[PDB]
């Protein structure tokens, strides 16, 4: 009533606000759509287009990242188009991978290969030769091997709207566009490392936490920060008795999924 | 389908033959004769028995029982700590810690095997995606003291540059298999 | 055999063989795990978990491993609501520190806002 | 062949030499191994065959197991695998033999 | 056979000996040799396959007295049976491959983990977390040479089991000793624990 | 092998069997220890086209069990037939080779 | 020497196998079913296999039921053998369990 | 190399060995210390930088489904060498 | 006809579809929630009151003869507040067919035994109080089957640590094997492994 | 507030029971360390008895009770009869386990434990 | 005619050399006692069904081999069998009275898997 509309996921029905996409929909009822570029707290930007679906009585499939919601529309999150469009896009990430699961300390708690293994398919075609990239050297803190990137712009989007740095980009163009700064630059600021934590594949990692351990290893328990007085709500992940590396919780009130370089 | 096995009894018919075949078979014991007649047989074969140690036991390459760390033949090693090993090792017998070598690489300061916990089931050398650890076909290991049975990374890696000849000829014949 | 007027709280402590150690001496944790923010994921957001005191661990000096007397070191038991946890516990005995759910608040996006006269959401990163 | 090394299976404790720990060894179970061994006559040697004995094995985190046989008896060889190879476990009765080998025990009485 | 099933000696100690009626047999749960001996028909390679069986000819033996010497006689010949199936499993054996070209259930291969992403992927996620089981429940049962082993296996939509039982056989063939032993003595409970192919590791596990 | 013609026919009459010709014993006449490599196949599911895992995924075509007489909720529950779980098992046949061992 | 009653007591050998195996993956579970009946083992894996695979809903292919069924009664042939050659031990006859413990 | 320390003990290639006052050296009483004298770091140092025409490479490391996974290496950063994640083998770009 | 998926059919379905009906409508007092699955097995849970009314009704009907107790078990869900689901898996030779029956207990409330139906179920009940802890009624001798003899606790409990409480040894001192609390070389580590992505959208639950 | 009974419909009845136990328990304790030759008199026996049952003296509700006393007779059961051997009898008195104090401040002193 | 068979297969199960007149026996028996019961009950309509069958069929066929093929139950000796257990059944329902509207009703998430 309150300019709420009726909308179906799947015949389900939900009330939504205007301006409410597809994505926030099938949340509402509580199914999450494939992701690579979307993050909650960033700019919308439709790069990836792993969030494809089909709506019913539609021809092609809309990003449901970026696409508002209309009235009456049935969005069909599990149909044979959607599934298509992400295996799709499964053998266009994957193309240019590289094999380095095993050295990645992103393996484990990787959104690549949990999305790989529940939404896409289970054999290459390439029969090519993929690309590589010269790594940057960003910092201390920050390790870039951009072999890995996806160009999801999120490091971009971060620096540019929450940090505000805007020292990072894109050079070039095509499949040779190679995410990062143009000329040698550390990216020392005081919300760097969580550029860390929104790089789903890897390309950015923890030099500290380097090889250190893997996900499953550890044991995680939920405490908060002290180098400051905000509070920030932490996870501390030990194995056998020794603190691996701090990582941020979400509080929506004090510290939405960031913290200092300072507490991490 | 079915069958009797000791139902094949049908109704009773007898002569005089019968009757004395089975009083001699009852009186001479024919039947044990014939058990007597077999271990005589198995008394004049050649024995199964091998000469141990000096002839041994056949095998196969995919035998699995010590483990071992092996090396690229640049001497460099394989393991690069991505700790499949130990993820699915079912007994729980592996214990790792990695960190950055010196030079940057991605290797292990820590690699344990409670070889007292290994059920010796060949998974970790199937989740290596290098070919580090291998189950080798040494089995004659025994030792007078439970601690020697808890590998380091030092054990494997000596035991590695010690069956490479083996180990790998016996990979290189069986790697097609897999 | 006809209904019978109890009238009391649970009590389930002797029939569990639990020494009174671990039942006196124990702090439990009620609370749906976060996030890791490693990963976009949310379907490990929904089960309620029971998650105990965490006690010593020292090294072996032998190997150098992780040793503990703590049995209950790695024990987790997953509910679908918060007051069948406070229910499980009660009942066994234990002392409990409920935490509630943090669900993300719902949030306006839009593709336009990237682009705009007037506003600071003009990005200068397509 | 055992026997072709002297090797024979006595079914009494009273008569036996060594026992060889073949298998899991549960805490309702300990007891009577104890027993056997007390049971057994000096000289009396012990071989632990297997992960099970030796350090609980695949069992070894269980509530119904004891982590290795050494907590309650003590073991002169240990014989790892899951299972040993027979020929492992004659190279452990051998290692054995060997140890028996070197027991000076009279030299250590005239040395007293 | 020469050495056993026409000796005098065997017989004595192995015929009337250990008793059991079918449906005593069928309550106490019994399964396999303890059912046939006593002149149950049923097999659950016959009933129930559960692979190529079906395409493969054998004959199950039946007794007649339920005793230690007609359960002795069917094993002999559930050998015999098995070299019938040995041979035809030889001879017609199929080409192909081992293991379901599904790589996020089965790993796989090394060349192609070492060169194909997806199957890195797969052979990682399946060796470090393992493959993800819709939930629901079974009891499949097999006719394993002492009887029916069947494992009933409850699972959530996890990686792990939620609770696996091993049905074992033996369990109950053990619970019927007493029974099979009335009236008898020491040896012959001997022969009876003998007869069930007792082994406890599925038992007790 | 090594016997000699004498203790051959000894043993053969002694257990009433061809021995000779069945030996406990493998003499060459076993697969070698070296083998030549192998070229093992692939299965159906190696294509370059029309393999979409979305149509040869079955652990995913399965549903939650189907509800009959649910109380709490709906699918609660001329004279209906008796039925049975399945037809009676049929009688099996004895064999035609060895039927009455 | 008459018996008059039977009390078998069981659980000498008891592990927690179902316990460990709720802590295990399902590969990570399978050794369980070699591990549990140890003269039969193909067997059991092939149980906890068939399982797995009905909950999965796959069909392993056809060389592969072959094999299963193949080693399934090479691992009857195992465990009659035994069977009949312990039962033969127990009650006085020693030599069928020499015999054919080499094949 | 194998280093050793004031105490006699040998460093091992983790950069491990017991301090002097350490009582856990009682294990090594009439016994020894097992170390592996192989070094693989000195070893991989040891070996050459290989050269190449091409700006991608890729190694396999050797044997093809005997060595790692394959990976491809960018070599337009002349003054560095291209360094395997798996091995531990040098490329550089024999034209720069 | 594609080789990986498994071969589906609805025949089995119907029929034992049609069983359930008729379980449901000839024992209304106690039949909850009859269901069948996917794969081809019928489910019938009751209120533990039913047991025996409903086991000997299997057994000895005419059209059900579900005379051989494969199985009896129970499963730990500390969840709900009746957290065992005893489970009595049967099968008819006559039929070819199994079934199952499910119960639910609870710490303090015990159901009743099957004995007087199928012998089979002596040591299985024995078991099911040994691990888990539910009493049986009118049970000839109901003891310890397969826990040590002073042993405290029942261990498929959830609740129930996977190495137990207490740890044997060997003490010269007492000259007996001893009882101490658990304390390990190595602990036992607990892998999080459950992806954080839905993976079978046919079970989600709604919230 | 409304349950159903295992065997007693109130406390009372459970008293009873339990009563029933440590009679048989008194009677016992002397056959057993005669027979399993425990090296302990027949008093420690009883008062460990006492202090057993003691042990669950607080509970209130009848089941909890009368599964205690199923428990017991269970546990009286393997004992009567020589089911359980010395070892699991002289479990009971802890002979071997350090008692770890009450004294906040020596469990201060050894560890983090409270 | 056709002999009373040797023996059954069956241990411990007697030959009947009267199998008609037992079964006409049971079942009569078993519809007498049916009756004692609502009529609305299920299981009356159903058993009567099976057992009218059954009997009709052995009112029908006097060959025993004839009999047991074309009643689907094995021996004529299981059937006897079965027909008594039936009848015990029988009793035992009309003790119970299953045929009452659900005694409880389970609580909410009794039944919910997964959870
Ligand atoms: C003595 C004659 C009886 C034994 C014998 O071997 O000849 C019988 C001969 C061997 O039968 P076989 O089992 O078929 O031969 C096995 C291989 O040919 C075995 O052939 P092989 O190539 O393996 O080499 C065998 C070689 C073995 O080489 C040796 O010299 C070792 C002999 C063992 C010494 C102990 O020569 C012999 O076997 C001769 C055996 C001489 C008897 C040794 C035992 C007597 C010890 C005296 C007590 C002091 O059989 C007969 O000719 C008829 C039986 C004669 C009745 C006596
Ligand atoms: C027809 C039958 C024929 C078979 C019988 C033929 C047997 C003849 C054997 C002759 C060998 C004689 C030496 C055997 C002594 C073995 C006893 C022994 O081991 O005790 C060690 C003992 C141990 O001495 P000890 O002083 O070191 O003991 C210290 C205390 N304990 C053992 C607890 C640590 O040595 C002797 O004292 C024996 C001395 C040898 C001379 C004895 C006469
Ligand atoms: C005009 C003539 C006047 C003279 C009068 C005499 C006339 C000749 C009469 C000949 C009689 C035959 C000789 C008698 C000896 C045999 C006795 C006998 O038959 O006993 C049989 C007994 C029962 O066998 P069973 O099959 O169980 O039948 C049970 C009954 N329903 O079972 C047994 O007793 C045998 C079982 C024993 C098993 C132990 C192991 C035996 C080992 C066999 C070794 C053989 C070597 C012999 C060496 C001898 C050298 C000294
Ligand atoms: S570096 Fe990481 S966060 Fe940045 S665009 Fe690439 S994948 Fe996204
Ligand atoms: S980002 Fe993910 S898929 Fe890529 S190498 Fe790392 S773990 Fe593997
Ligand atoms: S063989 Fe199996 S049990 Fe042994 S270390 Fe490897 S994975 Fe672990
Ligand atoms: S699987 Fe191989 S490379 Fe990975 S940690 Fe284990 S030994 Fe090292
Ligand atoms: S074979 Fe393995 S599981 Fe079996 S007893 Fe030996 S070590 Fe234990
Ligand atoms: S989530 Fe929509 S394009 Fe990336
Ligand atoms: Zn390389």
């Amino acid at each position: 009533a309150s300019n709420l509309i009726e909308v179906f996921v799947d015949g389900q029905s939900v009330m939504v606000e205007p301006g409410t996409t597809v994505l926030q929909a099938c949340e509402k009822v509580g199914m999450q759509i494939p992701r690579f570029c979307y993050h909650e707290r960033l700019s919308v930007a439709g790069n990836c287009r792993m969030c494809l679906v089909e709506i019913e009585k539609a021809p092609k499939v809309v990003a449901a990242c970026a696409m508002p919601v209309m009235k009456g529309w049935n969005i069909l999150t599990n149909s044979e188009k959607s599934k298509k469009a992400r295996e799709g896009v499964m053998e266009f990430l994957l193309a240019n991978h590289p094999l380095d699961c095993p050295i990645c300390d992103q393996g484990g708690e990787c959104d690549l290969q949990d999305q790989s293994m529940m939404f896409g398919s289970d054999r290459s075609r390439f029969l090519e030769g993929k690309r590589a990239v010269e790594d940057k050297n960003i910092g201390p803190l920050v390790k870039t091997i951009m072999t890995r990137c996806i160009q999801c712009t999120r490091c971009i989007r971060f620096a540019s709207e929450i940090a505000g740095v805007d020292d990072l980009g894109t050079t070039g163009r095509g499949n040779d566009m190679q995410v990062g700064t143009y000329i040698e630059k550390m990216f020392m600021s005081e919300l760097s490392g969580n550029v860390i934590d929104i790089c789903p594949v890897g390309a950015l990692t923890s030099k500290p936490y380097a090889f250190t351990a893997r996900p499953w290893e550890t044991r995680k328990t939920e405490s908060i920060d002290v180098m400051d007085a905000v509070g920030s709500n932490i996870v501390v992940s030990t194995r056998t008795g020794e603190v691996m590396r701090i990582l941020p919780r979400m509080h929506e009130d004090i510290n939405e999924e960031w913290i200092s370089d300072k507490t991490r | 389908t079915y069958k009797y096995v000791n139902k094949k009894e049908q109704e009773s018919e007898v002569d005089m033959k019968s009757a004395t075949d089975n009083a001699a078979r009852i009186l001479m014991w024919t039947e044990l004769i014939r058990g007597l007649g077999m271990t005589l047989s198995y008394l004049f074969r050649e024995p199964a028995t091998i000469n141990y140690p000096f002839e041994k036991g056949p095998l196969s390459p995919r035998f699995r029982g010590e483990h071992a760390l092996r090396r690229y033949p640049s001497g460099e090693e394989r393991c690069i700590a991505c700790k499949l090993c130990e993820a699915i090792c079912p007994a729980q017998a592996i214990t790792i810690e990695a960190e950055p070598r010196a030079d940057g690489s991605r290797r292990t300061t820590r690699y344990d095997i409670d070889m007292t916990k290994c059920i010796y089931c060949g998974f970790c050398q199937e989740a290596c995606p290098v070919d580090a650890i291998v189950e080798g076909p040494n089995f004659e290991f025994s030792t007078e003291t439970h601690e020697e049975l808890l590998y380091n990374k030092e054990k494997l890696l000596n035991n590695g540059d010690k069956w490479e000849a083996e180990i790998a000829a016996n990979i290189q014949a069986d790697y097609l298999y897999r | 055999t006809q209904l019978i007027t109890v009238d009391e709280k649970l009590d389930i402590t002797t029939l569990t063989g639990v020494p009174e150690e671990h039942i006196k001496t124990r702090k439990v944790r009620i609370f749906v795990p976060a996030r890791n923010n490693m990963q976009s994921g949310v379907n490990n957001t929904k089960k309620w978990k029971m998650e105990f005191d965490t006690r010593e661990r020292w090294e072996n000096p032998l190997m150098g491993w992780a040793s503990t007397a703590d049995p209950l070191s790695n024990m987790v038991l997953t509910f679908s609501a918060k007051e069948d946890a406070i229910a499980f516990a009660e009942k066994n005995g234990w002392s409990y520190d409920v935490e509630e759910k943090k669900v993300p608040k719902p949030k306006s996006k839009s593709y336009g806002a990237n682009f705009s006269w007037n506003k600071r959401t003009r990005v200068s990163t397509k | 062949d055992m026997d072709r090394f002297g090797v024979v299976f006595r079914a009494s404790p009273r008569q036996a030499d060594v026992m060889i720990v073949a298998g899991t060894l549960t805490n309702k179970m300990a007891p009577a191994l104890r027993k056997v061994y007390d049971q057994m006559p000096e000289p009396r040697y012990v071989v632990s065959m297997g992960s099970c004995a030796n350090g609980g094995g695949y069992y070894h985190y269980s509530y119904s197991v004891v982590r290795g046989c050494d907590r309650i008896v003590p073991v002169d060889i240990y014989v790892p695998g899951c299972p040993p190879t027979a020929e492992a476990l004659l190279y452990g009765i051998l290692q054995l033999q060997r140890k028996i080998k070197r027991e000076q025990k009279l030299k250590i009485w005239y040395r007293r | 056979e020469e050495m056993l099933t026409n000796n005098r000696i065997w017989r004595n100690r192995t015929v009337d000996i250990g008793v059991v009626t079918a449906e005593d047999a069928l309550n106490y749960g019994f399964s396999g040799v303890m059912l046939r001996g006593s002149g149950i028909q049923w097999d659950l390679r016959k009933t129930q396959p559960y692979d190529v069986y079906d395409q493969v000819e054998f004959d199950v033996p039946i007794g007649s007295r339920g005793d230690c010497y007609d359960r002795y006689l069917c094993r002999v010949e559930e050998m015999r049976q098995s070299l019938r199936i040995i041979e035809q499993c030889l001879n017609k054996m199929p080409p192909g491959e081992i293991k379901v070209d599904d790589a996020k259930v089965s790993p796989p291969k090394r060349a192609e983990m070492k060169t194909s992403m997806e199957s890195l992927i797969h052979h990682f996620k399946l060796y470090t977390e393992g493959y993800q089981v819709p939930p629901g429940a079974t009891y499949t049962a097999i006719e394993a040479p002492k009887g029916e082993f069947g494992v009933y296996l409850v699972s959530d939509g996890s990686s792990r089991p939620y609770r696996c039982k091993i049905k074992a056989p033996g369990f109950a063939h053990l619970a019927g000793l007493d029974k099979m032993s009335k009236g008898h003595m020491l040896a012959d409970v001997v022969a009876i624990i003998g007869t069930q192919d007792i082994v406890f590791g599925e038992i007790d596990r | 092998a090594s016997a000699t013609r004498v203790i051959q026919k000894l043993r053969n009459w002694a257990s009433g069997q061809d021995l000779q010709a069945k030996l406990q014993l493998r003499y060459q006449e076993i697969a070698k220890r070296t083998q030549p490599p192998p070229k093992l196949p692939v299965g159906p599911s190696h294509k370059l086209s029309n393999n979409y895992y979305c149509t040869r995924d079955g652990r995913r075509e399965v549903v939650p069990p189907s509800i009959i007489m649910s109380s709490q909720k709906a699918l609660v529950s001329t004279e209906k037939k008796a039925v049975t779980p399945a037809p009676p098992m049929k009688r099996w046949e004895l064999s035609k080779d060895q039927p009455y061992l | 020497e008459m018996v008059r009653k039977c009390d078998p007591h069981i659980g000498l050998l008891h592990r927690g196998t179902e316990k460990l195996i709720e802590y295990k993956t399902y590969l990570q579970a399978l050794p369980y079913f070699d591990r549990l009946d140890y003269v039969s083992m193909m067997c059991n894996e092939q149980a906890y296999s068939i399982a797995v695979e009905k909950l999965l809903n796959i069909q392993p292919p056809p060389r592969a039921q072959w094999i299963r069924v193949l080693f399934g009664e090479i691992t009857r042939i195992l465990n009659h053998i035994m069977a009949v050659t312990t039962h033969a031990l127990d009650i006085g006859a020693m030599t069928p369990f020499f015999w054919m413990f080499e094949e | 190399g194998v280093q050793v320390s004031p105490s006699g003990e040998k460093i091992t290639h983790t950069g491990q060995v017991y301090d002097e006052k350490d009582y856990r050296r009682v294990r090594f009483v009439d016994r020894q210390k097992e170390v592996n004298e192989n070094f693989a770091i000195d070893l991989i140092a040891q070996q050459p930088v290989n050269e190449v025409e091409h700006r991608i490479i890729a190694c396999d490391g050797g044997g093809g489904a005997l060595g790692h996974p394959k990976v491809y290496i960018n070599l337009d950063k002349e003054t560095k060498t291209g360094t395997c994640g798996y091995c531990g083998l040098q490329f550089k770009q024999h034209h720069h | 006809k594609r080789p990986t998926v498994r071969p589906r059919s609805d025949v089995t379905h119907k029929q034992l579809s049609a069983f359930g009906e008729y379980v449901a409508e000839i024992l209304p007092k106690y039949v909850q929630q009859v269901q069948v699955s996917c794969l081809d097995e019928l489910e019938i849970c009751i209120h533990p009151d039913g047991v025996i009314p409903t086991l000997t009704f299997l057994r000895d009907h005419t059209n059900a003869q579900f005379k051989s107790l494969a199985d009896l078990t129970a499963v730990d869900v500390p969840t709900r507040q009746n957290r065992f689901e005893i489970v009595y898996n049967l099968l008819s030779l006559r039929f070819n067919s199994r079934i199952r029956v499910k119960t639910y207990a609870d710490e303090l409330t015990p159901i009743d035994s099957i004995v007087s139906v199928h012998i089979a179920a002596n040591w299985y009940e024995r078991e099911v109080w040994d691990m888990f802890g539910v009493f049986f009624f009118n049970h000839p001798d109901l003891r310890r089957i397969l826990t040590d003899y002073g042993f405290e606790g029942h261990p498929f409990r959830k609740d129930f640590p996977l190495t137990g409480y207490v740890e044997l040894r060997y003490d010269d001192e007492v000259k007996r094997v001893v009882a101490e609390p658990v304390e390990l070389a190595q602990e036992f580590r607990k892998f999080d492994l459950n992806s954080p992505w839905e993976a079978f959208p046919a079970y989600r639950q709604p919230p | 507030t409304s349950v159903k009974p295992i065997f007693s419909r109130d406390l009372n009845e459970a008293k009873r029971r339990v009563r029933e136990l440590y009679r048989a328990w008194y009677r016992e304790v002397p056959n057993t360390v005669h027979l399993m030759q425990l090296d302990i008199t027949v008093k420690q026996g009883r008062d460990k008895v006492r202090e057993m049952f003691m042990k669950n003296a607080h509970v209130t509700d009848p089941r909890v009770v009368d599964l205690l006393v199923i428990k017991g007779k269970m546990e009286l059961q393997e004992t009567i009869k020589v089911w359980k051997q010395r070892t699991h009898v002289m479990r009971f008195f802890h002979e071997t386990e350090t008692p770890r104090p009450k004294d906040f401040l020596s469990k201060f002193y050894m560890g983090h434990d409270p | 005619a056709g002999l009373l068979k040797k023996t059954t297969g069956l241990v411990g199960l007697a030959v009947c050399d009267t199998p008609h007149e037992r079964l006409t026996i049971l079942y009569t028996k078993t519809l007498d006692i049916l009756k004692h019961f609502p009529k609305h009950a299920a299981y009356r309509k159903y058993t009567e069904q099976i057992t009218n069958e059954k009997l009709d069929m052995v009112k029908a066929e006097p060959d025993v081999k004839k009999l047991e093929a074309l009643l689907q139950g094995g021996e004529v000796e299981e059937v006897i069998l079965q027909a008594e257990k039936e009848l015990s059944l029988a009793r035992k329902m009309l003790k119970w009275k299953p045929w009452e509207p659900l005694v409880e009703e389970p609580p909410a998430n009794q039944w919910k898997w997964p959870i």
